[PDB]
């Protein structure tokens, strides 16, 4: 009885050890597959690339926010972001839709998120780095900027707007 | 008590933790009525009037509620529990030592806590910037722990030395893993703050890195968050059993499951760091793969608890598919909380499982689903399980018994407990979902989540619940603590029986290789941050500090 | 056999099933 029923138990322990471990691999699987399609532009990269928050506003490519956006190829366009307190420039990003968007935001101030609604473009903002993100908006519209990082008492009013042009 | 001072430690670890819960829990309600839109922090702060700001509170309650709460009890279990199985005494001077560093570093960080002086949440990122006090008083708080460490590696070792060729005792040998695993765990953070947090606050450094800063603290991070689990797993494991009516059905299994979180509880953290710059996808795929593992032995302990409960509850007489579920102990309350507290980790896992997996964690992150999702896990299963402890513990720390009444109460706190973590789950979740942010006042911010509506109902339905199960486990707390009956104080602690099978001794004995252990896992955390960390320090770019509050 | 163990799996692996899908359906509805 106890030892039967110990016996039952580890017996099926086991076979649930299997096929937790299955599903796990088969998610692993799943996770792989996104890495390799064109949804992993929002993954930041992981290259560092260091730049002078004091100065930033002064001089570079977030000096001058009706600059920010930059063409780059013959369908993809660079912006530069700066996430602040407590706001973004520039205001609203335009860019066109079906084209790539290189999204280099950085912050001059504290961190904070860069997350747009209705979308997969959600990175933490650092000073003194740039955080690179890809994106290619499909649907042509307004869409909103949402810091979800807290950055302040200013947190809760923090947004910005992307505008992307039909 | 003069021949058991291992009791009055373990006491007042309880009792401080307890208090800070208290205070840090007092602004949970509040939290949630935000969550749900509702403004009430106006009458808050009539009531507490050194609070300034919702994120103040958001301070407090983080760091009381998840950081003091948690580790003050993970002392007062991990170190006693053994103690008690061993039958044998911790080092008392050791053991005093440990609670007034706690107690004093808690004090000092409560400081400019209440102060305004450091409100930046639990996590402290820079370049925010906290006051000293915060920091030092932080680090004293945690550094504890280290004391900890030693008493219970004290404790073993003595025992082996009294019966060499002997397996380490289960609760043993659970919190000596535990331990050892704290210890490397601990370093992440202890690095930060000495390489980094406390020179800055101090003003010996101009600025920090933030990206190094977030790295080493999220090394810490992680399997602090086991750290905080464990003590909890280590009663529904050794005792659970017991108030269930049955025997736990494997003991090799508990083992695995504990050594397995030694292995795997560190080596993890870039998956708080999967919306971070500067850090190669390449080793994030990899921290988010060693994650889903480290899911593994709770995935076990799921099964060799709910066996547990099924055998528990078949001896009571249980017949069938569901039968034995209601011939468990439903009365009684050290029972229910555990329990109730696994139910809601289903739900609770599921989603941390979402979240490890890199490319969705996009979907969700400091997103209200992140808090739904967790409170689950710490402010649930947790909680709950401590909570039920009083009706367990207290009474052997103290002679004091649990009247009737008192029992019965504290069913009612579990319950609404439990349904209250629940409702506010389905809330932020769901909230999450449609994008509302977290750590967020956005009840100040009325029409900007109008999509949003829905589940902020459950958030308000949440907070007035979990008030009043706040208000219940107050009242109930201080009518437990200022009641002595002698053999409730001389009685045994309800540890269960093992199920008889012959177990695998050569796997146990393996397992009870733990200097072995011990390095496989430090070798794990310097192949999985050793890199990146080589890579950050060799261009690192410290930033100036703010005080946006 | 473990009937009531082997039911509560079932539970959890649903529930961990329903909870993944469904954010990677919103992974790819969003991307
Ligand atoms: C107590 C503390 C916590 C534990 C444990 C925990 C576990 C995990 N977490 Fe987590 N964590 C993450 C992934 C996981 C995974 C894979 C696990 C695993 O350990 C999960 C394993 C669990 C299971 C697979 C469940 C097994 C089920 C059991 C054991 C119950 C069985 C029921 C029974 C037996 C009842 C039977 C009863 C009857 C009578 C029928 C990730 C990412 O990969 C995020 C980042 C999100 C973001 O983007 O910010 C995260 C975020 C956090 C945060 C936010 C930190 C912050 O402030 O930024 C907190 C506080 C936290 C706490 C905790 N979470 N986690
Ligand atoms: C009366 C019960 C309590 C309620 C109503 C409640 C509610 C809240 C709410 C709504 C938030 C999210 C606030 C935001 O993201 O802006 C939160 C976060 C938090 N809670 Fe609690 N909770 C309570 C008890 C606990 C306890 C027991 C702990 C764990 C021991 C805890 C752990 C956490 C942590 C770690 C945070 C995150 C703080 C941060 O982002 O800095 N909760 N809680
Ligand atoms: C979810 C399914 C996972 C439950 C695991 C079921 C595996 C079956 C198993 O292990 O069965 C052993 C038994 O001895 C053979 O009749
Ligand atoms: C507990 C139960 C939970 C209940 C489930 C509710 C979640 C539903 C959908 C989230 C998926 C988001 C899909 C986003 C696509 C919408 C979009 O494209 O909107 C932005 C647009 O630019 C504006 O003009
Ligand atoms: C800061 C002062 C530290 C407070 C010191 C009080 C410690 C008292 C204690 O717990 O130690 C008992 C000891 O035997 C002595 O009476
Ligand atoms: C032992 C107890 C306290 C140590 C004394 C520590 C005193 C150091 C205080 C440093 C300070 O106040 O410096 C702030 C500065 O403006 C940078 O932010
Ligand atoms: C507790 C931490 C206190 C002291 C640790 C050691 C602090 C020693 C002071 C080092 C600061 C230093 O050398 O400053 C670097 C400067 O920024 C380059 O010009
Ligand atoms: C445990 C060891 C096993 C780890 C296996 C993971 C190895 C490579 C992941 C591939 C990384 C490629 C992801 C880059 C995404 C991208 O293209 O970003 C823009
Ligand atoms: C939106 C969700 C909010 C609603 C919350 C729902 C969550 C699940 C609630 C309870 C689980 C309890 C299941 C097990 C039932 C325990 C009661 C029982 O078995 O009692 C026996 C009875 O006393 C004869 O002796
Ligand atoms: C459908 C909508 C409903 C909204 C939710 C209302 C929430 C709480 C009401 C009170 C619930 C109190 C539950 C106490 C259960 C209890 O204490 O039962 C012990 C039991 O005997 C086994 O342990
Ligand atoms: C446990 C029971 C919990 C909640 C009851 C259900 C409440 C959900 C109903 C919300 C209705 C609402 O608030 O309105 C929706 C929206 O504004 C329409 O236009
Ligand atoms: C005794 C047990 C009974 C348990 C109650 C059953 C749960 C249902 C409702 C909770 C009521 C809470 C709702 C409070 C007001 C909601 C609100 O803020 O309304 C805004 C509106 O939805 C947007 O315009
Ligand atoms: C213990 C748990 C007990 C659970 C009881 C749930 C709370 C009340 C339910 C009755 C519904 C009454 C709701 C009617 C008022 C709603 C409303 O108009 O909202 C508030 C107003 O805006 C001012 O702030
Ligand atoms: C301290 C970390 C090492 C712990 C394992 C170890 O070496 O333990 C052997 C013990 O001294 C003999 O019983
Ligand atoms: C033990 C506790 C176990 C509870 C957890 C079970 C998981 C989910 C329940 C939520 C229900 C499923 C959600 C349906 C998704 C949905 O509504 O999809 C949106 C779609 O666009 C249509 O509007
Ligand atoms: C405690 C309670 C926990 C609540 C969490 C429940 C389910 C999460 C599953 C994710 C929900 C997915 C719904 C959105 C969906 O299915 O949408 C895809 C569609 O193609 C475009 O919107
Ligand atoms: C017996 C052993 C058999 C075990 C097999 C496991 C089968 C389950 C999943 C396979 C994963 C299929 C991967 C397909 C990914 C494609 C996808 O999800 O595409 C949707 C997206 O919209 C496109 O852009
Ligand atoms: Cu910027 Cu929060
Ligand atoms: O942190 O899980
Ligand atoms: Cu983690």
């Amino acid at each position: 009885d106890e030892h039967k029923a110990h016996k039952a138990i580890l017996a099926y322990e086991k076979g649930w050890l299997a096929f937790s471990l299955a599903m796990l691999f088969v998610f692993i699987a799943l996770i792989a597959y996104t890495l390799a399609t064109h949804t992993a532009g929002v993954i930041p990269a992981g290259k560092l690339e260091r730049v002078d928050p004091t100065t930033v506003r002064q001089e570079g490519p977030w000096a001058d926010p009706a600059q920010a956006v930059v063409q780059t190829g013959p369908n993809q366009y660079t912006v530069y972001v700066l996430a602040f307190a407590f706001g973004y420039q520039p205001n609203p990003i335009e860019v066109p839709q079906g084209a790539e968007i290189v999204f280099k935001i950085t912050s001059p101030d504290v961190i904070h998120g860069f997350h747009v609604e209705g979308t997969n473009i959600n990175v933490e903002v650092l000073p003194g780095e740039v955080s690179t993100v890809r994106y290619t908006f499909k649907r042509p519209g307004e869409y909103r900027i949402i810091c979800n990082q807290y950055c302040g008492l200013g947190h809760q009013n923090m947004f910005g707007t992307i505008v992307v042009k039909e | 008590y003069e021949a058991y001072p291992e009791k009055k430690a373990t006491l007042y670890f309880l009792v401080l933790g307890f208090l800070a819960l208290i205070v840090g829990s007092l602004f949970g309600p509040f939290q949630a009525l935000n969550y749900g839109n509702v403004d009430a922090y106006p009458l808050l702060k009539r009531l507490l009037p050194f609070v300034q700001s919702y994120y103040q509170g958001l301070t407090l309650h983080g760091v009381l509620n998840a950081i003091v709460f948690t580790q003050l009890f993970a002392q007062a279990i991990m170190v006693y529990l053994p103690a008690r199985e061993l039958n044998m005494r911790p080092n008392m001077g050791l053991m005093w030592l440990s609670w007034w560093m706690a107690f004093i570093g808690l004090v000092v960080f409560a400081l400019p806590l209440l102060a305004n002086e450091a409100t930046v949440l639990y996590t402290f990122y820079p370049p925010l910037k906290g006051h000293w006090a915060f920091y030092l008083g932080a680090s004293v708080f945690v550094l504890s722990t280290w004391v900890s460490i030693y008493i219970v590696l004290d404790l073993w070792r003595r025992w082996k030395a009294a019966n060499p060729g002997k397996v380490t005792p289960l609760v043993t040998y659970m919190a000596v893993v535990f331990w050892l695993m704290w210890f490397l765990a601990s370093l992440g953070l202890v690095l930060e703050a000495v390489l980094f947090l406390l020179p800055w606050s101090f003003g010996l450094v101009e600025g920090v890195d933030p990206l190094v800063a977030r790295t080493l603290f999220w090394w810490t991070g992680h399997p602090i968050m086991y750290f905080w689990l464990l003590p909890a797993y280590a009663i529904i494991y050794t005792i659970l059993p017991k108030q269930a009516g049955g025997k736990l059905v494997s003991d090799p299994m508990a083992r695995l499951a504990f050594l397995l979180f030694l292995l795997l509880s560190t080596p993890v953290g870039f998956h708080h760091q999967f919306a971070d710059p500067g850090i190669d996808p390449t080793w994030k795929m990899i921290h988010s793969v060693l994650t889903l593992f480290v899911a593994v032995p709770s995935l076990m302990t799921a099964f060799t608890v709910a066996a547990s409960l099924e055998f528990a509850g078949r001896l009571r007489g249980g017949r069938g598919l569901f039968g034995w579920i209601r011939a468990l102990p439903w009365d009684n309350p050290a029972f229910v909380a555990p329990v109730l507290g696994l139910l809601g980790f289903i739900p609770g896992g599921a989603g941390g499982i979402v979240n490890a997996s890199f490319t969705l964690d996009y979907v969700v992150h400091n997103t209200a689903w992140v808090p739904g999702h967790f409170h689950l896990q710490v402010a649930s299963l947790v909680t709950l399980t401590a909570m039920g402890s009083l009706y367990w513990l207290l009474p052997n720390l103290t002679g004091k018994p649990i009247s009737d009444a008192q029992r019965r109460l504290g069913l009612a706190v579990v319950w609404l407990w439990f349904l209250g973590m629940m409702i506010m789950a389905v809330g932020l979740h769901w909230a999450g979902l449609l994008n509302v942010p977290r750590r967020a006042y956005i009840a100040q911010v009325p029409d900007a989540y109008p999509h949003a509506a829905v589940p902020m109902v459950f958030n308000v339905l949440a907070g007035i619940v979990l008030l009043v199960a706040l208000l219940l486990f107050i009242y109930g707390l201080f009518s437990v603590l200022l009641s002595r009956k002698p053999e409730l104080a001389e009685a045994p602690l309800p540890f269960a029986e093992v199920i008889s099978g012959p177990e695998d001794r050569r796997l146990v004995l393996a397992m009870d290789r733990i200097g072995f252990w011990f390095a496989v896992a430090a070798i794990l955390v310097v192949l999985a941050y050793g890199p990146t960390l080589v890579q950050l320090f060799g261009h690192l770019n410290p930033v100036p500090g703010w005080r946006l509050w | 056999k473990p009937k009531g163990a082997l039911a509560v799996i079932l539970v959890l692996t649903l529930t961990i099933l329903v909870f993944w899908l469904g954010v990677y359906a919103v992974f790819f509805a969003r991307g």
